[PDB]
């Protein structure tokens, strides 16, 4: 099998600047016919792949003029002139000049934007899940950038580890913020005994954590 | 629109076969060639093969040679994936693919899941609590993949963060949040809407105030 | 069949 191989962007990129992503291939694209057989795909969180270029070069229908495709014959290139943040996603390469048709690993692009707080939202386990004999606490910290931050859960003023699962979003196409769920998981039992229950957030744009708490 | 139509998602036995199927719509289905792709979790994309819906003919990917069977039937303009001897391995979202330009529609996202586990249906809780009030749904406890969580049928769709699932004691837990003006709520409703193709089961959960 | 973009 032809093997496709794809580069990495080194970190977020600056908005309104060129980027490139790259693709090569362990043989030759280019057909009897003249024509390469490379396609471009952007893959979104739980959507299909969208196709963007075929033949190496040709923009699908409806696909912005800012992206571009060309290339030698094992060589290839993906150009954004001027990238924009619902250009977030995964980036793959494959070729279809000779079956079975091989895909890249893919190449994910992040975009940089202003430093933004979490808004921190802490939930009480509900009626409903007490009456099954469970009480989880859930702590949402939405639209933060950048997506280094962790999270601290304290009970009565204690710190709190076991039982916590947590789960992140990739970055958002609309306005390029991160957003993570944090889930305390205890018994019926155990929610009862205590009275104070804190979600912390730790991140670049304080010093001291981002505090929402609540009384039982 | 060329329309590709797929099947819900499935859970099967090791060892058992499933036939997953695309429907072709407002295009000439035997004109085009239809592509058959998966992609299992956290990994690319891998080609399994490729079918003509005018003759039958067939080329796969030696990888998934004697495991998958193609065939098209021109009355209905619909293509079959037969997956047999399954394994845990199998367990990935199948898509197909057709059109003039190759892989130019897809739809699609058939999740399988290989587990010899029984299917459980999610028990979906409200998480009710300025200017912008955040309210949630927490989906726990169900077996396989995926769920499909929307607010008030689709109107709400800004605004929203479902979170991915978390795997824990062989069953997924999943979080949804919506955010929307202090001004419509409680005002006006807001509901969560969780779809769990896999037990045939829809749940509607209003997010009403705590007392 | 009939197409572009690969060598069926």
């Amino acid at each position: 099998d032809i093997v496709i191989i794809q580069d990495e962007l080194s970190n977020p990129v600056t908005s309104g600047e060129s980027v490139s992503i790259s693709c090569r291939s362990s043989q030759s694209l280019l057909y009897k016919d003249g024509k390469t057989y490379l396609n471009w795909f952007l893959q979104r969180p739980g959507q299909s792949p969208q196709l963007l270029i075929y033949l190496m070069s040709t923009r699908a229908s409806g696909v912005s003029d800012r992206f571009s495709g060309s290339g030698s014959g094992t060589d290839f290139t993906l150009e954004i002139s001027r990238v924009k943040a619902e250009d977030v996603g995964v980036y793959y390469c494959q070729q279809l000049v000779q079956h079975p048709f091989t895909f890249g690993s893919g190449t994910k692009l992040e975009i940089k934007r202003a430093d933004a707080a979490p808004t921190v939202s802490i939930f009480p386990p509900s009626s409903e899940q007490l009456t099954s004999g469970g009480a989880s606490v859930v702590c949402f910290l939405n639209n933060f950038y950048p997506k280094d931050i962790n999270v601290k859960w304290k009970i009565d003023g204690s710190e709190r580890q076991n039982g916590v699962l947590n789960s992140w979003t990739d970055q958002d196409s609309k306005d390029s913020t991160y957003s993570m769920s944090s889930t305390l998981t205890l018994t019926k039992d155990e929610y009862e005994r205590h009275n104070s229950y804190t979600c912390e957030a730790t991140h670049k744009t304080s010093t001291s954590p981002i505090v929402k708490s609540f009384n039982r | 629109q060329v329309q590709l139509q797929q099947s819900g998602a499935e859970l099967a036995k090791p060892g058992a076969s499933v036939i997953l199927s695309c429907k072709a719509s407002d295009y000439t289905f035997t004109r085009y060639w239809m592509n058959w792709v998966r992609q299992r979790p956290g990994q690319g994309l891998e080609c399994i093969g490729y079918i003509d819906p005018g003759n039958g003919y067939t080329k796969y990917n030696q990888k998934f040679k004697d495991k998958a069977t193609m065939t098209a039937d021109k009355s209905s303009s619909t293509a079959y994936l037969q997956l047999r001897s399954l394994t845990y391995e199998d367990s990935a979202v199948y898509y197909c693919a057709s059109g003039y330009v190759a892989f130019h529609y897809w739809g699609q996202g058939t999740t399988l899941t290989v587990s010899s586990a029984k299917t459980t249906p999610p028990s979906v809780y409200p998480l009710a609590p300025n200017s912008m009030v955040t309210l949630g749904c927490l989906v726990k406890g169900y077996f396989p993949e995926p769920v499909t969580v929307t607010w008030n049928s689709g109107s709400l769709s800004s605004g929203v963060h479902t979170f991915p699932a978390v795997l824990q004691s062989d069953l997924y837990t999943l979080s949804s949040s919506v955010t929307v003006p202090s001004s419509p709520r409680p005002s006006e409703t807001v509901t969560c809407n969780v779809a769990h193709p896999a037990s045939s089961t829809k749940v509607d959960k209003k997010i009403v105030p705590r007392d | 069949a009939v197409g572009i973009g690969a060598v069926f």
